[PDB]
């Protein structure tokens, strides 16, 4: 019923790591396409001129897997928006690098971080390798329901967190996918992978993405509470927009090392099966209308 | 597009499931080895090998492989300018080939050489033969071949043949995008496997080119004349577009019905629709003219019905299709 | 010598101890399988030679950083997210895992082991910066003041309870956790990399992402240099009683600095990004580089 | 585009029909000349002068007349790649100026030049400064200039300002052409003698060349942010550019309303519109944001409005718009 996938930042085996997120349960997994340390130099000497491969190949998974099974992941080290000109050169060039490579893999989707108020460049890029070959691909903008400056401890003591409500600053995060997405003119092959946090916002910051393209929604582990038996399971305020989240049918993502170490990794799938199951049947109107949610008709 | 385009991964892979294409790429290799060294040379002559556009590597293994059963000594050189594809090139370098072969992530024509080829191997043939662009590929390569040197293709020809099918004047008729102009759908070639369909006169040789060019500033444009007897009252759609080519001396691939390589199967005619079907009694001559044409940044087919009736030239200035450069 | 037959192109630390035998981290950033290893060279001159190494290990995932913990236990920062601890057996032939516990839910960059010995502190792209009880194996405390990843994290020399963090955030905060808040901002250019003075308690030197190096005293004015074209990887003060210090950037070079931030010395040698450099306790003269094109450089400093 | 395109004769005629421009560059000249060579070497050092993109001959004059009001020794190579351009050179060269002017039908960046120059003398420049592509031009040439010689202009920059005009705006709105994007009209610049508009921040200045270029790989693609006080309530619908250019020292050239040269008349701004119009309130800062982009083919101007409200990017990949190379 539930489409789920695995985040990881460390492959060091493809055909092994992906056999292991099968068996997990899982239905996908988003990975880095090159090493998210490998950081690569494409103006100066010498380091421009570094040998060997740039990435492992693509003849190490079938053209299926690549088509159906993984989901790239930009590098982390790209930064379009640097305040550096350097880095914001090399970062072009790397950006259209890994972009470049997962359209050769034929991946079905490629994530994108949303991190900052500014990725006019980042816009620029996308839109640029958009207006560029083979258009099949979809491009999940990971953007965080709170960013994570508002949701630091407040643990520095000349700089303590603003406890005062700040109603247009806490809709923050939803600013910075608006201009992107307006910057490169509602592609429809650009849309949301939305991250969501330990603690909700207010409903006002959460509502503020109905009607927003969410294809995906990603749990981190960290995320999750304990039961009595000591497995994990989520809070009542979570279960309730998991719920809205499951009629949009999102396709989970779980992030994060297993923080329930004596209690195995799949459980944390097994948990959104569960919420999944136990919702409310659809009623005689939502059965009727599947396959035609927001579907346009001519009026008769 | 392989000049202007990178190739998907996918792309390579149905490419390389040719198994015929490749062992006759080998043989051609095999027999040139055998023709440039002596076997009292065999264990001092080490032959230059450049493949040129390697993609994944396949050129490379026959290259290889007729180097093993020669029994000659080869150095390789895998020149890609698709740096995706490189990528499985310099994993298939590091895991298995070795110093054996120097993978280069260059443009041909670009590509400062650091020593001279005895052969150049290349596989840069479209459905039309020359429409991706291997002549100006191979003339810009021609530099960093020996004055002796051996190219593999040595030569290539398309052919035409004048086709009768109202099913697929349809098909391109239905082609019709917003923001373009209405009719360049009709102006432009299409990779078809022709089917519903009847062939109105025998193929004949449209261009040819020839590798290495010992003919100054080459000059790869082209204009034919071609006269096609019809011997059967019908309507005019469009010209099939087929090739054949020497890889060396008797060794040849063609996707030209009446001679096709035996299980070469990737690989469709072209088709080049005309704008207004036309007539033909039986007797008449179907009279066509065909103009390869370029500038510095782009290559175009030009073409005209003259007889039994004359149509617009079609593609004037690659208005509608141009191939990149 | 009952090792991996290859170690992997990518040098990522070298580290000398006490006996001036020297302990290198390494991963495969390219290829097929994306690992790491750890070596230790009691011939530093034989390094990378893999069949003349001491003792050498295949780790799972790769070495982000690495630090020694006293004369035969390795602290590694590694790409699963996990802090790993190594111990190097009697003989000194072998390098057995002692500890792998997945805490991070990123790649931990950086770590750094507290005064006591007892003690470290990691950093990683998860944004968390973490403090581990090394005897029992547990984090015992777990901050998430920064809003970007944790590039670098310094332990104190003298102060077991006070450490440097630094953050794509554009913060750099003075850690002490004998305080309810512990964490304080310190008053451009992304910080990258940080080293405490060894010999002043008050007084740290930081590279930025701009090629600039900065000396700081926690009281207040910065005396600066642009020292490097781009990112400054790593800052190492030397073993001297008037101490130099030794600047490594991605522009592929090594610079030797003195006490007012001008360059003494400058090797070009590295083809890729100079990752780390540690001075020998036996010569203080002589200063180690290691990189990302393989080379394990021995430079002979102007004293 | 005089570069892609073959000005018209009446075209070259018009630019002719300003004096000042032309005694800007002999004063530029004469100056550099003086500098170059000191008096007692007057007789003995001839300098290498060489115009880049001569069209009919002016600045050819410009040069000559310079080296006699200098009194200094002078060689002239008069570089045109329009052969159209090149009759109107061949019969001055053979009427009246003689041995002392050498014409080379050329393209300045494929010429193989028989010596090289002290001085290069360009005028290349468009409304935006670097839109006729003099940057580009003049990095092929700058291997033909000496280790220690002068680019005549020595650098440029381009300027740029918000303005409203809800005439304009209506005016390009009328510029939808059948077969093309229905909002292509916006994606590009326009050259227009903008008058009934309201200039709504002083002009910034947004890009910036130097010849000769000593910073490797010289990289001509560039991006920049432009943050504008606005201090009315207003409308935005496009951005003004203008330039300058320092010929040679203090000797320069403007089109930026506040430091205009004198008569210099045939130089209209140039105005870069935006698809949706900006409601502006007094005291907000409009921020924009522009893109001058590459390849081998093309050179193109990207550009969005990202404060007080974001706009979509306009002309990504020169989709709309582009200059030939
Ligand atoms: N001027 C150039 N310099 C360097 N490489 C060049 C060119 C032009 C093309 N190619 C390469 O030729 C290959 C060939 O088309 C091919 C296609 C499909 C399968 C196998 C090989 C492609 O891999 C293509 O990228
Ligand atoms: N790469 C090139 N090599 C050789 N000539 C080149 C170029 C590029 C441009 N030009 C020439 O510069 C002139 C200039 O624009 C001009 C315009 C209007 C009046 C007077 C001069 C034009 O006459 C144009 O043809």
């Amino acid at each position: 019923r539930v489409s789920s996938g695995r985040d990881l930042n460390c492959v060091p085996e493809i055909a092994d790591t992906l056999g292991a997120v099968a068996k997990q349960g899982f239905d996908f997994l988003c990975m880095p396409v090159f090493h998210p340390r490998f950081k690569r130099e494409f103006i100066q000497e010498p380091a421009k001129n570094r040998p060997g491969p740039q990435t492992r190949s693509d003849l190490l998974l079938s053209g299926r897997d690549w088509n159906t099974l993984i989901v790239g992941k930009l590098s982390p080290w790209i930064r379009p928006d640097s305040k550096v000109e350097k880095i914001r050169r090399n970062s072009e060039a790397a950006m259209l690098q890994e972009l470049n490579f997962g359209a050769y893999l034929g991946l079905p989707a490629f994530l994108l971080p949303l991190n900052q108020e500014d990725n006019t460049n980042l816009a620029r890029v996308l839109t640029n390798h958009i207006h560029t070959g083979h258009h099949s691909s979809m491009f999940w903008m990971r953007v965080p329901l709170v960013a994570p400056e508002d949701l630091r401890d407040d643990i520095i003591e000349n700089a303590p967190t603003t406890h005062t409500e700040e109603y247009s600053g806490e809709e923050k995060t939803w600013m910075w996918w608006h201009n992107f997405r307006t910057l490169c003119d509602y592609s429809k092959r650009i849309a949301v992978a939305l991250e969501i946090g330990a603690d909700l916002p207010s409903n006002h910051v959460i509502d503020r993405w109905l009607g927003e393209p969410i294809k995906a929604a990603i749990l981190p582990t960290s995320i999750f509470l304990t039961n009595k038996k000591g497995f994990p399971v989520l809070s009542k305020m979570h279960q309730r927009l998991i719920f809205r989240l499951l009629k949009l049918e999102v396709q989970f993502i779980i992030t994060g090392t297993n923080h329930h170490s004596e209690k195995e990794f799949c459980s944390y799938l097994q948990y959104l099966e569960y919420l999944s199951q136990n919702r409310p049947p659809p009623n005689a109107y939502e059965l009727f209308a599947k396959g035609y949610e927001d579907y346009l008709q001519s009026p008769l | 597009q392989p000049l202007m385009d990178n190739l998907e991964s996918q792309t390579y892979e149905v490419f390389e499931k040719d198994p015929i294409k490749y062992s006759q790429y080998q043989q051609a290799i095999y027999k040139c080895l055998l023709d440039r060294v002596p076997e009292e040379e065999k264990d001092t002559n080490v032959q230059v090998l450049m493949v040129l556009g390697a993609g994944r590597g396949p050129l490379v293994n026959a290259s290889l492989r007729a180097a093993k059963q020669a029994d000659r000594r080869i150095k390789l050189y895998a020149v890609e300018k698709n740096p995706n594809a490189v990528v499985t090139l310099e994993n298939w370098q590091f895991e298995e080939w070795g110093s054996q072969v120097t993978v280069v992530s260059s443009d041909m024509r670009e590509w400062v050489a650091p020593e001279k080829a005895d052969i150049i191997v290349s596989e840069l043939l479209g459905s039309f033969a020359d429409n991706e662009l291997s002549p100006e590929c191979l003339d810009g390569a021609q530099h960093f071949l020996k004055d002796d040197g051996v190219s593999i293709p040595g030569e290539y020809t398309s052919f035409l043949a004048p086709i009768s099918s109202s099913k697929l004047y349809n098909e391109v008729r239905a082609c019709r995008e917003k923001d373009r102009d209405p009719e360049a759908q009709f102006e432009m070639p299409y990779v078809v496997r022709l089917h519903n369909f009847h062939q109105l006169s025998a193929p004949q040789p449209c261009f040819t080119f020839s590798h290495p060019n010992r003919d100054p500033m080459i000059d790869n444009n082209r204009y034919c004349t071609l006269e096609f007897p019809v011997e059967v009252n019908t309507v005019l759609h469009g010209f099939a577009g087929y090739f054949e080519t020497v890889l060396y001396q008797d060794i040849t691939l063609s996707i030209r019905p009446e001679t096709h390589s035996p299980g070469m199967f990737s690989w469709f005619p072209i088709l080049f629709p005309i704008k207004q079907p036309i007539t033909v009694r039986e007797g008449q001559t179907i009279c066509v003219r065909f103009w390869r044409c370029s500038n510095s940044k782009k290559v175009w087919y030009e073409w005209a019905v003259t007889a039994p009736v004359c149509s617009a030239i079609h593609n004037p200035t690659g208005r509608s299709y141009t191939i990149g450069l | 010598p009952n090792a991996p037959a290859c170690m992997e192109r990518q040098l990522e630390a070298a580290r000398y101890r006490s006996d001036g035998a020297l302990l290198l981290g390494a991963s495969s950033l390219s290829g097929r399988c994306w690992a790491g290893s750890l070596w230790l060279f009691k011939d530093p001159c034989a390094a990378p030679n893999e069949g003349f190494c001491s003792a050498g290990v295949q780790t799972e995932a790769g070495v982000a950083d690495l630090t020694w913990v006293g004369e035969r236990g390795i602290l590694v920062a590694s790409d699963s997210g996990a802090v790993e601890l190594w111990e190097l057996d009697e003989n000194e032939t072998l390098i057995v895992s002692k500890f792998c516990k997945y805490e991070h839910d990123d790649i931990v960059s950086t770590v750094s082991v507290l005064s006591s010995g007892t003690q470290a502190v990691s950093g990683s792209k998860d944004i968390c910066i973490k403090v581990w009880d090394l005897a029992q194996q547990v984090v015992l405390s777990s901050y998430r003041a920064h809003a970007a990843q944790v590039t670098c994290v310094a332990a104190s020399p003298h102060k077991d309870s006070v450490f440097l963090s630094c953050s794509e955030d554009n913060r750099i905060l003075l850690w002490d956790t004998r305080c309810p808040k512990p964490a304080s901002q310190i008053g451009g250019y992304l910080p990258t990399s940080l080293a405490w003075h060894p010999q002043q308690s008050e007084v740290f030197v930081f590279g930025d992402e701009n090629g600039t190096v900065s000396l700081v005293d926690t009281k207040s004015c910065v005396l600066s240099s642009a020292v490097h074209s781009q990112c400054v990887t790593g800052l190492v003060f030397s073993p001297h009683s008037v101490p130099f210090l030794a600047s490594l950037s991605e522009d592929c070079s090594l610079a030797v600095l003195d006490s007012s931030l001008s360059e003494l010395f400058r090797s070009q040698a590295h083809r890729d990004f100079v990752r780390d450099a540690t001075w020998s306790p036996l010569n203080h003269s002589l200063l180690t580089t290691v990189g990302w094109d393989h080379q394990v450089v021995h430079h002979v400093v102007p004293t």
